[PDB]
């Protein structure tokens, strides 16, 4: 027959961001 | 926040610029133009680009530039102070307009903002990127300085500031220019360090920097190497406060930081007995040991390609010839770390990411390349690539690059140096042999042709890059006797830890060698025969017998029964 | 490997006196990133505290600050807007060279 | 308003480069604006500032008008994605400001918002999709071709919304009117005189030598720069004289090529190719003469175009001056030379292609096919007949101005009583290939005297290297013969002679420097005795 070619599945990292407050006075 | 370069030139604080005449004319040429009036200096770290920007200002006072440029004045942007000098918002914008108003009033004047890349990509940074092109409108001139890596990211994407700006290529200064340029800053260091530098001392620095510290550009590195040399005299000699230092200390600092000429006695015996030291450990491979040592000696002497590695070797042979053993032992004798890699794992095209790192932003990007990080950590290393044939052809492309220039860039972009790495690879292209001998009353040596398999598996260009392809021959009967002795010594060391001493008669060693000697299998069966005959009885005695406490064992062979006799005394 | 022992150890050698005369009198310090962040609730507290320590080093001209884990200051406390990281505040002083700070970090 | 520029209102007084021509190209630009739906004019192609010139040019047209009164009244805007992508230090800030722009931008439903390098966003790109389908704001986005194809075509909300306006590269003759329209404007820009005929002589390098800068982009920065350099170079002397010579200095340093090449040396270079080729590579007088005759016909380009520019076929063992000419052949020409051995590159990854983006930027690529002699010949048949190379776009091959140098090593590999070299080529090659072949050159035998000179080349590199160390190597001519006797093998030609000096001679010499008789020596008594026909090594201080 013919050769069998496999395909990979790239996975990209994803992140979120938190926030820090600071009272003016 | 700002400085007047014209006043600084009169004061003399800034160092007079030396050389770079070609770069200055190109910069002034684009600067004079009505459009593309914002010159950009693209140069690596420490090349000299920043000095060129200030050198032009000093030249204005001299008057060698065109008369129209005399009106122009240069101002430095104190990006650091401006960021700190803010309380709520808008501080940068108000002050920048007033400065630019003077520039707009006097179109001749220029505004040299150092590290222009920083401006583009907290609150003030957002405004600062837009303030440059919109308010300037392309009429007000501005000088910039950004490296090749930063220039691609910062300027290529926007394309608005890039069109207004006009790059000016930069190149490393010549060796002659380097000594001239360093002379300007040499008086400063001698005064603070209270040392004197001879003309020969500065001559050695440039040559040593390129050969040992080629990673870092020669001009800035030249300044750094001579700075450390001055400090050495101040602190290294505890007594006599010795000034009047020469090349000898210069070699002492450049070579030490880089981690050498004038081979010492220790270094001499390291390479002088490298071949004889490796013959004792590995027998029957004198042709292979001499070839490997000779290439390594060529690199130390320096009769070899500078960019290429010290040596590239491919060990192809039958099983049990100690091809990999000579590699491991070479590292031990040389005292160089053995970066042992197995290419069986790297048999897929996707696995290349483990070698040069994963793509940026991936879950495994933090790990990085396994080959680039390892070589960087240990610049002097022995890169043993076992079973290269098993790996996918994609890795061979990477290896071709290392052989040609001894460099490899990962996703991060770090540059590695393989000049000091003795690349070594092993393959099993010809292990397969014709088990069927001559079909006749007497046998014949119909062994398969040697090196024919290597040619088919490996492409011709790859073979050419390799310094030499050393074929390992089958071990001789005499060689097997020597192999048994080293294995017996290893057994004695293990027994010594348990308090047991073993004495093996010379006759017994010959019997074991004959029983376990197989040409095709190699030297590995000898360990198996030793394990079956010596280790197995001793282990039973060591656990359930007299040897538990510790004893003396003597092994002999009975001629009538042709079997080994073991005597335990304890 | 021993990088921390080499920095802290330098202090021990100095008191013993088996060091060069130039470095015989150097008041080594050990910056604590966590300690600064403890009282940074109010705006501008980080700049005030960080600037105060930096001023002490330059006026002395002999004080040396050993800051382990220098990677941490790359992304130090920045609530919002100002983005005044510790690295940004210390970047100009290091360029001049008035203050010298030892660092220790892993290869990764 | 921070990122808004009024191109139409700003151009009322002036200040925009008028790009004469492209009148028929701009008809579509106006035809899109008159559409009830899907009226999003998009300009696709690739260039640097030139690509946006179609958009910047359209700004002038809106001012000039001369279109339907309803369509005539309008306005265009432009925003820089980069300006809002710098200093954000977070993801999603750019999109937030993009939506906030509507608070002031939404004044009328007839206007356009130009975008630059929109490929970077597709930089979240989520909010871009709904704003498109709304249609309340028109969009003109400049971007490249290859990247744009991968993302925009696969989408639905983007491809249908826009009206693709393809752009093409002007021909050699068409390029004359590219600068003719801008010649008066450039005269006013610098207020200096320029030679009219000089513009036609500025396309020598732009057409094929660089292949990295487009023709409009090259013209804008080469004529203006030449006038500027000539005007500003003499500070004391005021001169407005410009010519081809001035253009050579500007092109020479940026293109890193000899000044003579930029001049009108096409006739001189052809005549000088013969002697120049002889200078680089020593020997091969017969082969070089036939070689330059083929190259003479190849540069003509006044004959059958379908046939390849040339098919140089050699028949010589490896290392006998065949693979050496490869370096000298390209070095004299100055073009980059490819090395893709057919045997080594017969994989499915590359054989089907007949190594994805590099091949396009190769005006004259001398492809090397080593070991071709040992279905490879059939593959080359289509190349000669139709000059077609498979690729993503499927355009014709570049063999009109590209040559393929295939080398054969079958004259001696077949046998060693053996037949002549010309017998193996007949049987191994295909009948069609042999007949269509322009000519056959032979490197089977290398002159005896020439071999000695090549050996001296490597010895000189070793000798000069040793002189730096502080020692002098004296390789007597008698010893040199030994270097070529063992190195030369009829089966494998003289290929082992290349490295026969880095192993047989460079190995003992190095040992002496590290540890031996004298770390620093010289006066090597090289000689060959007749006891065993071997070299001698001795020296003293
Ligand atoms: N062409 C030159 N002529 C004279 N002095 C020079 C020249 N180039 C560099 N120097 C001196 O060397 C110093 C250091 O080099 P710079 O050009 O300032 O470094 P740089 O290119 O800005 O690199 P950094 O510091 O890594 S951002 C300058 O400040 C001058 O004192
Ligand atoms: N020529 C030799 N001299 C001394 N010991 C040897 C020799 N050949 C093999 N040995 C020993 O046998 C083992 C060889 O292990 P390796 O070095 O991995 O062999 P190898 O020849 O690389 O194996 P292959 O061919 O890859 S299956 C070690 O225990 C060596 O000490
Ligand atoms: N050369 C040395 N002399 C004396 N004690 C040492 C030496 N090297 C290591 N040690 C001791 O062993 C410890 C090893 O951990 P550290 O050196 O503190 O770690 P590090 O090298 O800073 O690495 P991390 O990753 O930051 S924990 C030291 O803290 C000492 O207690
Ligand atoms: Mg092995
Ligand atoms: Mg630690």
């Amino acid at each position: 027959g013919k050769t069998n070619d496999w395909l990979d599945f790239d996975q990209l990292a994803e992140e979120k961001v938190r926030d820090a407050l600071k009272p003016p006075s | 926040f700002t400085t007047n370069l014209n006043q600084l030139a009169r004061v003399g604080g800034i160092d007079p610029l030396i050389g770079r005449e070609k770069e200055l004319e190109r910069a002034i040429q684009v600067l004079c133009r009505r459009r593309k009036n914002n010159p950009l200096l693209v140069g690596e770290s420490g090349v000299g680009k920043t000095a060129i920007a200030e050198g032009l200002a000093w030249r204005i006072v001299q008057g060698d530039v065109p008369e129209v440029m005399a009106d122009c004045t240069i101002y430095s942007l104190d990006i650091g102070s401006l960021l700190a000098g803010t309380k709520y918002r808008g501080d940068f914008e108000k002050r920048f307009k007033a400065l630019l108003k003077q520039l707009e009033q006097d179109t001749n004047s220029i505004l040299f903002i150092d590290e222009i890349h920083t401006i583009i990509g907290g609150g003030q940074v957002d405004a600062a990127n837009l303030i440059k092109p919109l308010l300037s409108s392309g009429k007000i001139r501005v000088i910039g300085s950004t490296t090749y890596q930063e220039f691609s990211n910062i300027f290529e994407k926007d394309r608005a500031l890039a069109r207004r700006f006009q790059k000016i290529d930069i190149t490393e200064p010549s060796i002659e220019e380097t000594v001239q340029i360093i002379n300007g800053l040499k008086p400063k260091y001698e005064a603070h360090h209270d040392v004197r530098y001879t003309a020969k001392a500065v001559r050695a620095a440039v040559e040593l920097a390129v050969k040992y510290i080629n990673d870092r550009h020669l001009p800035d590195k030249a300044i750094d190497v001579i700075d450390e040399a001055g400090a050495r005299a101040r602190l290294m000699p505890v007594s006599k406060r010795k000034k009047t230092v020469n090349v000898a200390d210069i070699e002492s600092v450049v070579a030490r930081i880089a981690r050498e000429k004038s081979v010492s006695q220790s270094d001499r015996d390291t390479l002088k007995n490298l071949g004889d030291r490796l013959k004792m450990l590995v027998f029957g491979q004198d042709k292979a040991i001499e070839a490997l040592t000779e290439a390594i000696k060529m690199a130390r002497a320096g009769l070899g390609h500078e960019h290429k590695p010290v040596g590239s070797f491919l060990f192809a042979g039958p099983t049990g010839v100690g091809k990999t053993e000579v590699t491991v032992q070479l590292s031990k004798a040389l005292g160089i770390e053995l970066l042992r890699f197995d290419m069986s794992e790297y048999m897929e095209r996707h696995t290349v990411s483990r070698l040069i790192g994963a793509p940026p932003g991936y879950v495994g990007f933090d790990q990085g390349g396994l080959l680039t990080d390892a070589v960087i950590k240990h610049p002097h290393a022995v890169l043993l690539l076992d079973e290269i044939e098993k790996a996918h052809p994609d890795v061979f492309n990477i290896l071709l690059q290392v052989m040609d220039n001894g460099t490899l860039t990962d996703n991060n972009g770090r540059k590695a140096d393989f000049r000091n790495v003795v690349l070594v690879m092993t393959t099993n292209a010809g292990v397969r042999e014709t088990e069927r001998k001559s079909i006749g009353l007497i046998h014949q040596d119909n062994s398969t042709d040697a090196m024919e398999e290597i040619k088919k598996i490996f492409t011709p260009e790859f073979r050419n890059r390799l310094d030499n392809i050393i074929w390992f021959d089958h071990l001789s009967t005499d060689v097997i006797h020597q192999v048994v002795d080293k294995f017996i010594v290893e057994l004695q060391v293990q027994l010594d830890q348990k308090g047991v001493s073993l004495e093996v008669s010379q006759e017994a060693r010959n019997w074991l060698a004959e029983k376990g000697y197989d040409r095709a299998m190699g030297a590995r069966p000898m360990a198996r025969v030793i394990q079956d005959n010596l280790k197995k009885p001793l282990a039973n005695e060591l656990l359930f017998g007299s040897l538990v406490d510790g004893g003396q064992v003597t092994v002999a062979l009975d001629k009538e029964k042709n079997e080994l006799t073991y005597g335990f005394q304890s | 490997v021993g990088k921390t022992a080499i920095a802290e150890g330098l202090a021990w050698r100095i008191v013993q006196g088996d060091v060069p005369e130039v470095m015989a009198d150097c008041t080594i310090y050990s910056l604590d990133i966590g300690s600064l962040l403890a009282g940074t609730k109010y705006r501008g507290d980080f700049e005030k505290r960080f600037k105060a320590l930096l001023k002490q080093l330059e006026q002395d001209t002999n004080s040396i600050l050993f800051i382990d884990e220098i990677h941490t200051i790359i992304g130090a406390g920045a609530a919002s807007g100002g983005q005044v990281d510790a690295a940004n505040l210390i970047k100009p002083l290091l360029s001049s060279g008035k203050i010298r700070v030892i660092g220790s970090t892993t290869y990764q």
